[PDB]
């Protein structure tokens, strides 16, 4: 099904009313009065601004934000290094190594995430068996230096650490969905 | 004749664009546009990536349209793999796709206007688009470059306040069309800048590939959603709003009608969605749901094959190309039997349209440039890729 | 140590983990530049703010170059700055005697304090840098002054190089700048019309890459070189060459040095960093010595760059629209002086 | 054209391999004076401006010699 | 499993006897995939011919170059494997021609065929370096203006071997050979058993 | 006097800003159109000036003559515009 | 919203429409937070019975090209039956 | 109170509080993060508000905001629009794409960082970096202008 | 063997091209160190571009050498119709690399992989 914009179905034959409302149209801007009539209107609705520091703009429980490693409520890290987190990341960001903890567990002595390499997917929150690795509320974490965006272990535990009550109310909400 | 380069900082430049002018006095005799400045690299990365974590990659191509072009991988690698999404996925594809249309047309038209010199239609509709991505980040956890529509079906079921708000947006959004219809459709001042600019004939337009709302703008009647219907859009109703001469005028009411029936193919999509499962049911192309690969073990070892290594898909190759709102945009994606691709061609459309500007841009002044690159509807990044 | 690993750029390791605590200046912009690119560990210790030192920050690769606040007068602060760092280079100094800081300060008792606790941390070398021809007894202060930190240093920290560079030629030098902004000045006054005092510039990063070399090689230690340049000019030569690239004429008046020693003193009075002084005069118009000393460029491995070759770079700047496509051909060479 | 041939051989005497004791206006650089095919390129181009006179490749190649080159600067 | 309607691998099968038998001369090999696509193969001395058919003949109107793209099988001896992608609004229906070339064995330009070629066969020779004579104006499009190399050639490595940092001695910016912080970690992903026939 | 106070007050005050300004903080592009209009403008700004004094020729007590003579000038100089539309002047 | 009537007049005539009643602005008409928890469909193929993979998996059950022409009276045939001209809109044909 | 070290503290408080209150932003507009600051310019977190200038040419701008792959075709001019903008000047690293690689880290058309080419002053993280997180790093950059104390360093240098 | 020709029947014929080019380079380095302001001496640009066509001097065969002065000829284009700034020339240069020795017993002292 086809439609025509602009095609002017017929020619009608000017009729000096036709003209006067014309003319009258090029010669007093009868159009431009109109669309300045539009904004007049809007300079009398509400600003949709929102006070950025005092209010903030809503996202929902399945925002990816900034990332963090969740710990079991006992106080054991999540992760146990299956390292396929590191496998689907996109960007290469992940580094992980491990070594069997003395207690004979098996955990990660290093876990990097590049954040300036992540582009947020979000993939890492879907990969991990145990859920260890989520993708955290928090979106204001910009940073004066390079170094502090690369996130060691102990950043992202503490991260996780901060934040433990949020994610676990955010997970909360959408594990049914997953 | 005075060479003059459209630099990229320059805001008309979109960002990158280095457009060598020859001024022959302030007409312009020709343009030799610079691209290149954003080439990523996009398709020799892809081939190093499995399928899966290649469809970020395609969030980023031409940024302002993203679920319709992961739209394009997703059907594209389901074809390699003969499987089919289920059919809640599939409505859901084709409401995010005009969510997106809606979204790159509120982009194309109001930062064309923004190029010409009128500045308030952005605002007012730029609000519109975050009530929109709102919509994405509510499905997807991101504002835009969600990654929602998976290879095969999507990837995670709508929460459940979500089409009662797509209604409310949609309900009320032909307003805010016919606000800026007003300010910016009738004013002496956008026809005399838009009208009987950039002509292209008929012609001229498929032999350049043009292909898009420049194809339709000439009067040729293609749109790849009712020629070859992708998806369901064979289930849905709409009218391809062609138009009739070509100027940038008969573009932009074109884009403007896209917009309005858009509108009527998410009215659709929102009264008749199905229940249903929203990704095929094949643990060996899409990844086992989180209960069943905590409980099961045939689920855990498909959840750890799939993310680790990833779907191998059968040897062969496809161009699947569907409607993107900027025009055709398609993947040629060649598969040998491994889990990663071999080589994806993004057609982008765009790389056409920006060819098209020297011709289009002809007897022009170097105001109507600005105009001829914003009617293009140009993102460099699907240009560049 | 840190075994050097890599293959010679950026993100490479070479192990010189390196205070350098006057960093900001037009010569330690270069030395960081070399230091940085060659992978090294450098520590900048800094005390203007932050937005000053951004300059820096590109050159050497993350967590390559770490920024230190130090306050001269507080000695912890030197402390800490060499506490980890096993290589220390001096390059504190100043033209104009500030309210807050003499000549001494600048040059004899800041630089001391520095290499005495970088003694005290262990570190294996230190380098100090002080003016070329700096006799304990030349006229300007500075110089003097110089000298008489070159012999302390030795005895707070023994066997500590000392590169005693003349004075620099390089963009954002004065040597090459100062005299071709005297086109602001109608007439260019030129003690003795700028006869008489022989000088041998030396481009900047031939001095940082002859100070980083330093840095990695033993053959020096205790050793007082000198980097100097491929070619000596009579003041004359020098002062048209330059308004010659400059392109802008070249009026050399002579000027009773008496009397100007008095328009050193008038600018010097000016609060916001004098640009002429009457120590630099002297220094202007000292005779550039003799090379008969432990060589410094190419004894150190970096063949001199003479100073025709990157004059134009240095000097465009100052031209007029007329004259910024002229070219170095275009123009005429100065005459050296083996005298 | 003994003036030319000194404008000529004056050319040939700025070129710097060019050495001025083997040349003589029997001299074949490309044969004798050891000149290397690209240089023989770069002498023509000289005497192009020396004479404002352009020389198409297929006769320049044939310009060997400085004699030859007066020849062709001749005509 | 998708659904598939054999109406088309029909048509399209027939078409393909049709365009052969009109191109023997060039066609080497005409397949319909699995997929109901059809992509005739030609020796590359027909890239003009065969085009310039599908084009203009009215049993087979394929007016638009909807991508010129070319996979690189580097076992291959004719490297290149250019591909043209072809729709007929008349008809609705695409077809692919494709054709092969080697490194120094340079193809035709069908600027004339389709304009639309113009730009993409310029991206081509950068990315491949395959060379179209004829060609208007064959220059670098996506690369830098000094890239040496073809980028998307399966022998590049990805990271390249230059990149570009500001050095302040020169105030320019410089190339300088790569030095990765983290080099790409190459995961083996291919699995040692096979799954199907094919 | 009254007014020269005032306009070296006003060259005192941007003058005195630029100099704050500047001490606080411490080839070939012609078309014949351009000329054309510059040159028109000047034949439109001689005519405005025998146009000027029409407010005191206005009491005139001719009051015919006054008329006659103005109609005609512009007039006269609109058909030069005519001319200027009618060739190719005025089409840019 | 919250306009004094005569602010809301002024704006539905200087707009031209009643933009009162589709306020671009959201008051309690958005989706309340926290919408019940979800009970998601489980799909076909979980079925514990006659779900043989073998009999579902489209994945490599496709073959190879088929080749037609291979290099190692009669009609015209077309790539498929020309098209069918579109017809216009019934609802707004025109604009 | 009175001390020279009182009046060089509540002077450069106001040279501060001028440069932090009107920063004009100068956006090279690579990519698509420049969206999500269109966004910000945009009616729900109007950048105004705070004195932030929607569109300013170079020479007139007092920060740089790199939203977007930095590739090694734009790298060259990036750093001439840094050269050319005036002296009082900062840098605002918008994405993963221009704060080091991010997806096209390894590629080799893409800079790893805008850092390598122009100094940066705040790194904001995140593909498409939120809106009010580029709203949140334009405010630490206000945080980092207050804090500057340049008179001070003048007065006991 | 059994090749077909790209431009150039034999290397004779080609190395017709290669003098062209040549020739055009040298003619074009001085207005580049010009219009680019670079800081370099035309005589040792004039140099950079004998070294470049050399070092590909070896080539024996006729079809990559035509292909190199189609590249070549392309690059002249960047750079006399300038689209090729600064930067982009003076990296020919290699101005800011360290140079790396290739003496056996240098390379030893440094890098484990010569
Ligand atoms: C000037 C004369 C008064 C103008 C006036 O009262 O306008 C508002 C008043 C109500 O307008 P509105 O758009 O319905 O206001 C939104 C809410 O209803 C009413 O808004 P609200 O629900 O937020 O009501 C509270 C509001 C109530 O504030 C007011 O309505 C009075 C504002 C007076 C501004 C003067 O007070 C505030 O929120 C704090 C701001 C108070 C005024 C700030 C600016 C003062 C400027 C003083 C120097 C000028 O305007 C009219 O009654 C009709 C004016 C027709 C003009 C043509
Ligand atoms: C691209 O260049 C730019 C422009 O030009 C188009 C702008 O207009 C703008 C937009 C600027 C604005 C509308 C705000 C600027 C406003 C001002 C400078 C006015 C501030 C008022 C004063 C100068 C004080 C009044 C007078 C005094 C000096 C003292 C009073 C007695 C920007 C940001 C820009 O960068
Ligand atoms: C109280 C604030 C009132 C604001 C009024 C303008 C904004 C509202 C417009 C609403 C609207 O859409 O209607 C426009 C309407 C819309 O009409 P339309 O363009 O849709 O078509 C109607 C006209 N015909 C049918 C003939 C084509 O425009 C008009 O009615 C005509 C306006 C003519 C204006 C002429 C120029 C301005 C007047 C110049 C003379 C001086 C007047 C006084 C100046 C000030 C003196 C103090
Ligand atoms: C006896 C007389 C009988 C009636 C005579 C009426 C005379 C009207 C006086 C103005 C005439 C202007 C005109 O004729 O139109 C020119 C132009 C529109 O003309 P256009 O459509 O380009 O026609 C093309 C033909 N070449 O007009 C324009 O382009 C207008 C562009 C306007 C841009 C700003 C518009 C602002 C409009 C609102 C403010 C209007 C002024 C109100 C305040 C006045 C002072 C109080
Ligand atoms: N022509 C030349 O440049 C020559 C220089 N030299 C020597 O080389 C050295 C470097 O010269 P150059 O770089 O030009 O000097 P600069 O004037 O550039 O200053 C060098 C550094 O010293 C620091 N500095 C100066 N005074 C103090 C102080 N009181 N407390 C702490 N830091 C201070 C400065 O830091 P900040 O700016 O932050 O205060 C600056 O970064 C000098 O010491 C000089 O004696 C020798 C011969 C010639
Ligand atoms: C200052 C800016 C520097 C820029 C320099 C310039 O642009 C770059 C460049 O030379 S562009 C590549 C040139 N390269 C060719 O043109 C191929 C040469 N081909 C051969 O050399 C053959 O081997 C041959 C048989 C001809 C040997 O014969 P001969 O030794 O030349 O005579
Ligand atoms: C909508 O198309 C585009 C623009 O023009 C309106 C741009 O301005 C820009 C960049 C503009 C700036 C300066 C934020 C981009 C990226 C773009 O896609
Ligand atoms: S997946 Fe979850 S658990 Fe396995 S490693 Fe990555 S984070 Fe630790
Ligand atoms: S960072 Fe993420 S969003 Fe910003 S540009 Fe790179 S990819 Fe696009």
């Amino acid at each position: 099904t086809y439609k025509y914009v602009n095609k002017k179905e017929q020619e009608s034959e000017v009729d000096m009313k036709s003209a006067t409302d014309n003319a009258a149209r090029i010669l007093m801007w009868t159009e431009l009065i109109r669309g300045l009539g539009m904004t007049l209107s809007y300079l009398f609705r509400e600003p949709a601004t929102i006070n950025y520091p005092f209010e903030k703009g809503p996202l929902s429980p399945r925002f990816r934000g900034e990332h963090a490693l969740r710990r079991y409520p006992s106080g054991e890290e999540r992760c146990i290094a299956c390292k396929l987190c590191e496998a689907i990341c996109p960007a290469q960001a992940i580094t992980i190594e491990a070594e069997p903890r003395a207690d004979g567990s098996r955990r990660t002595t290093r876990y990097d995430i590049d954040m300036t390499k992540c582009i947020y997917c979000g993939f890492c929150q879907e990969a991990c068996p145990v859920d260890a690795i989520v993708e955290g509320p928090n979106f204001e974490f910009s940073t004066e230096t390079h170094e502090e965006l690369l996130y060691n272990k102990e950043k992202l535990l503490n991260n996780g650490d901060k934040w433990e009550a949020e994610i676990a109310a955010n997970i909360q909400a959408d594990y049914l969905y997953r | 004749n005075m060479t003059l380069n459209f630099g990229p900082q320059h805001p008309a430049a979109h960002g990158v664009l280095r457009l060598v002018l020859e001024l022959s006095g302030e007409m312009v005799r020709k343009c030799d546009p610079h691209i290149g400045l954003l080439h990523r690299g996009t398709e020799k990365l892809i081939e190093y990536k499995t399928y899966l974590q290649a469809l970020p990659y395609f969030d980023r191509l031409d940024y302002v349209s993203m679920m319709c072009n992961e739209q394009a991988y997703s059907i594209a690698v389901e074809k390699l793999l003969n499987i089919q999404p289920p059919p809640r996925a599939q409505w859901i594809r084709v409401l995010f796709g005009e969510i997106t249309r809606i979204l790159n047309h509120i982009m194309a038209v109001t930062t064309h206007a923004l190029d010409i010199g009128a500045m308030t239609p952005f605002f007012w509709m730029f609000e519109e688009r975050e009530k929109m991505f709102e919509f994405y980040e509510r499905v997807s956890g991101a504002r835009m470059h969600a990654a929602y529509i998976r290879p095969g079906g999507v990837h995670q079921d709508l929460p459940l306040g979500l089409l009662d708000d797509i209604y409310e947006f949609s309900k009320n959004f032909s307003l805010r069309i016919d606000e800026v219809e007003e300010m910016l459709t009738n004013n002496r001042i956008w026809r005399n800048r838009t009208v009987d600019i950039g002509v292209v004939t008929a012609e001229d337009a498929l032999n350049y590939g043009f292909s898009g709302v420049m194809l339709r703008g000439s009067g040729i009647q293609w749109d790849l959603r009712k020629t070859q219907p992708y998806d369901v859009y064979d289930q849905v109703e709409f009218d391809v709003p062609i138009g009739s001469r070509g100027d940038c005028y008969d573009r932009y009411l074109c884009r403007v009608e896209e917009m309005r029936q858009s509108l009527r193919i998410i009215e659709q999509c929102l009264n008749k969605m199905p229940p249903g499962e929203i990704k095929v049911d094949d643990a060996k192309v899409s990844p086992p749901k989180r209960a069943e690969m905590k409980t099961s073990m045939e689920s855990l070892i498909h959840h750890f094959k799939l993310y680790t290594e990833g779907y191998q898909v059968p040897p062969g190759a496809t161009y699947t190309a569907i409607e993107a709102p900027k025009g055709e945009f398609g993947v040629y994606l060649v598969s040998d039997g491994s889990s990663r691709p071999y080589r994806c061609k993004i057609k982008a459309p765009g790389f056409a349209h920006l060819a098209g500007l020297d011709k289009m841009s002809k007897g022009h002044m170097l105001a109507d440039v600005v105009a001829i690159i914003g009617t293009q509807d140009i993102v460099f990044g699907e240009i560049d890729r | 140590a840190v075994i050097p690993h890599g293959k010679g750029g950026r993100s490479s390791v070479s192990g010189v983990v390196a205070t350098v605590f006057g960093a900001t200046g037009f010569l330690g912009r270069y030395v960081v530049n070399h230091l940085g690119r060659m992978g090294s560990q450098v520590i900048i210790p800094y005390r203007c703010d932050v937005y000053d030192i951004m300059h820096l920050r590109l050159m050497g690769d993350l967590g390559q170059l770490t920024f230190l606040e130090w306050d001269a007068r507080d000695k912890d602060s030197i402390r800490k700055a060499v506490q980890h760092s096993n290589v220390v280079i001096n390059l504190i100094g100043r033209e104009w005697e500030t309210r807050n800081f003499d000549f001494e300060d600048v040059f004899v008792n800041i630089p001391r304090a520095i290499a005495q606790a970088s003694k005290e941390a262990g570190v294996e070398r230190f380098i100090h840098v002080s003016h070329l021809n700096a006799s304990m007894k030349s006229s300007s202060k500075s110089l003097r002054s110089k000298a008489v930190g070159e012999k302390e240093v030795r005895s707070v920290f023994p066997e500590a190089i000392i590169i005693r560079p003349s004075d620099i030629f390089g963009r954002e030098d004065r040597f090459l700048n100062h005299f071709a902004n005297y086109r602001w000045f109608l007439a260019v006054p030129l003690v003795s019309l700028g006869f008489k005092t022989v000088k041998q510039p030396v481009y900047v990063a031939d001095v940082s890459k002859g100070i980083v070399n330093a840095t990695k090689d033993p053959d020096a230690v205790g050793k007082t070189f000198a980097f100097t340049g491929p070619n000596r000019y009579l003041l004359f030569h020098l002062v048209k060459y330059i308004f010659g690239m400059t392109h802008r004429t070249f009026i050399p008046y002579p000027l009773p040095l008496f009397v100007y020693s008095w328009i050193g003193k008038l600018f010097g009075l000016s609060p916001f960093e004098p640009w002429t002084t009457k120590d630099k005069v002297e220094r202007i118009h000292i005779s550039d010595v003799m090379p008969t000393d432990l060589p410094g460029l190419e004894d150190l491995g970096v063949q001199p760059t003479p100073l025709e070759l990157k004059s134009i770079e240095v000097l465009r700047r100052h031209r007029t629209y007329r004259w910024l496509s002229s070219e170095i051909e275009e123009t005429k060479p100065a005459k050296t002086v083996n005298y | 054209l003994d003036g030319i041939k000194d404008r000529v051989l004056y050319v040939l005497k700025l070129y710097d391999k060019i050495d001025p004791e083997k040349l003589s206006v029997n001299s074949h650089f490309m044969k004798d004076l050891g000149l290397d095919s690209l240089d023989q390129v770069e002498i023509i181009m000289a005497m192009e401006d020396e004479f404002g006179f352009e020389i198409p490749d297929i006769d320049a190649e044939k310009l060997m010699c400085p004699q030859e080159i007066v020849d062709y600067i001749a005509d | 499993v998708r659904p598939r309607s054999d109406v088309t691998h029909k048509q399209l099968s027939a078409f393909g006897e049709y365009v052969a038998e009109i191109l023997p001369k060039y066609v080497q090999q005409v397949q319909v995939s699995c997929l109901d696509e059809l992509e005739i193969c030609i020796h590359p001395d027909g890239v003009i011919p065969t085009l310039t058919f599908l084009r203009d003949h009215t049993n087979a109107q394929f007016k638009s170059l909807a991508d010129l793209t070319a996979v690189d099988v580097p076992t291959r001896q004719n490297r290149f494997e250019i591909v043209y992608n072809l729709l007929s609004l008349r008809f609705n229906s695409r077809i692919r021609v494709k054709t092969y070339a080697d490194e120094l064995t340079p193809i035709d330009s069908i600027v004339s065929v389709h304009i639309a070629a113009n730009w993409y066969e310029r991206e081509v020779w950068d990315m491949f370096g395959v060379f179209f004579f004829n060609h208007p104006d064959l220059r670098r499009i996506l690369t830098d203006y000094g890239f040496e190399g073809h980028p998307f050639r399966k022998d590049f490595p990805l990271t390249g071997y230059v990149e570009l940092r500001y050095d302040d001695e020169v105030k320019r910016v410089v190339a300088e050979p790569v030095e990765l912080a983290q080099e790409f970690r190459k995961f083996d992903l291919n699995s040692p058993w096979e799954a199907f026939p094919a | 006097m009254n007014l020269y106070t005032v306009i070296f007050i006003n060259i005192l005050l941007s003058l005195t800003l630029i100099l704050v300004a500047f001490w606080l903080p411490q080839r070939l592009p012609f078309s014949m159109k351009f000329f054309l209009v510059a040159i028109t403008f000047l034949l439109f700004d001689l005519e405005i000036a025998l146009l000027l004094p029409l407010p005191w020729a206005i009491q005139t007590i001719k009051t015919s003559t006054m008329m006659i003579m103005a109609f005609i000038l512009v007039t006269i100089l609109s058909l030069g515009l005519a001319y200027e539309w009618t060739q190719k002047g005025l089409e840019w | 919203a919250s306009a004094t009537r005569v602010i809301q007049k002024l704006r539905n005539w200087a707009s031209g429409q009643d933009l009162q009643a589709k306020l671009q602005l959201r008051y309690q008409e958005i989706a309340k937070r926290t919408q019940p928890p979800p009970k998601l469909p489980v799909g076909p193929s979980h079925k514990l019975s006659n779900n043989y993979y073998c009999t579902r998996d489209g994945r490599r059950e496709v073959v190879p090209p088929s080749i037609i022409m291979s290099s190692q009276e009669k009609k015209a045939v077309t790539p498929a039956p020309p098209m069918k001209r579109w017809e216009l809109s019934k609802d707004q044909p025109y604009l | 109170r009175s001390r020279a070290e009182y009046v060089v503290t509540k002077l450069d408080d106001l040279i501060n509080w001028a440069r932090r209150s009107s920063l004009w932003p100068m956006t090279f507009g690579l990519a698509c993060c420049a969206v999500e600051m269109m966004h910000m310019a945009a009616p729900r977190y109007d950048m105004d508000r705070f004195g932030v200038v929607f569109r300013a040419s170079p020479r007139q701008a007092d920060v740089m905001i790199v939203a977007g792959t930095l590739t090694n075709k734009m790298a060259p001019a990036l750093r001439k629009v840094y050269d050319q903008m005036p002296e009082p000047r900062y840098v605002v690293s918008m994405g993963s794409c221009a704060n080091g690689g991010g997806y096209y880290h390894y590629s080799y058309s893409v800079v790893r960082g805008c850092d390598r080419i122009v100094p940066v002053d705040i790194y904001v993280p995140g593909c498409p970096p939120t809106a009010e997180a580029l709203l949140y790093g334009i405010l630490q950059l206000q945080r980092k202008i207050k804090r500057e104390q340049k008179l001070k360093i003048w007065y006991r240098r | 063997t059994s090749v077909k020709p790209i431009f150039s029947r034999d290397l004779n014929e080609a190395k017709r091209r290669v003098r062209e080019l040549y020739r055009a380079w040298y003619r074009e380095v001085p207005n580049t160190v010009h219009l680019m302001q670079l800081d370099i001496t035309v005589k040792q640009g004039r140099d950079k571009v004998r070294e470049m066509f050399m070092k590909n001097a070896h080539v024996t065969d006729p079809r990559v050498v035509d292909l190199l002065v189609i590249k070549g000829k392309m690059e002249l284009q960047e750079t006399i119709k300038v689209w090729k700034q600064r930067t982009h020339v003076m990296r020919f240069f290699h101005e800011t690399e360290t140079p790396r020795p290739k003496d056996f017993l240098s390379k030893f002292y440094m890098g484990h992989d010569p």
